[PDB]
């Protein structure tokens, strides 16, 4: 019965994902052209890059 | 606090360069200006003179 341990285990699964929903949001892109930085200064003017 | 006063000539068709954030030839290898720039860009022909 895995259940009965699952007070523990919810536990550890949201502190699991919290981190990997914190990493995993950082590869977004909120209303830009690229989720990374490198291809953003190296493409873009810096009056529009800021 | 203190204010700087850059005096130069340019033709007409350059003078929408000296705008923050131009691209040029005037703006990139003669007087560029930054992205914050805080003041006024004044231009007046003296084609009479010069």
């Amino acid at each position: 019965t895995p259940s009965a341990l699952g007070k523990l285990q919810d536990v550890v699964n949201h502190n699991a994902q919290a981190l990997n929903t914190l990493v995993k949001q950082l590869s977004s892109k909120f209303g830009a052209i690229s989720s990374v930085l490198n291809d953003i200064l190296s493409r873009l003017d810096p009056p529009e890059a800021e | 606090t203190n204010v700087y006063a850059d005096s130069f000539v340019i033709r007409g068709n350059e003078v929408s360069q000296i705008a923050p954030g131009q691209t040029g030839n005037i703006a990139d290898y003669n007087y560029k200006l930054p992205d914050d720039f805080t003041g006024c860009v004044i231009a007046w022909n003296s084609n009479k003179l010069d």
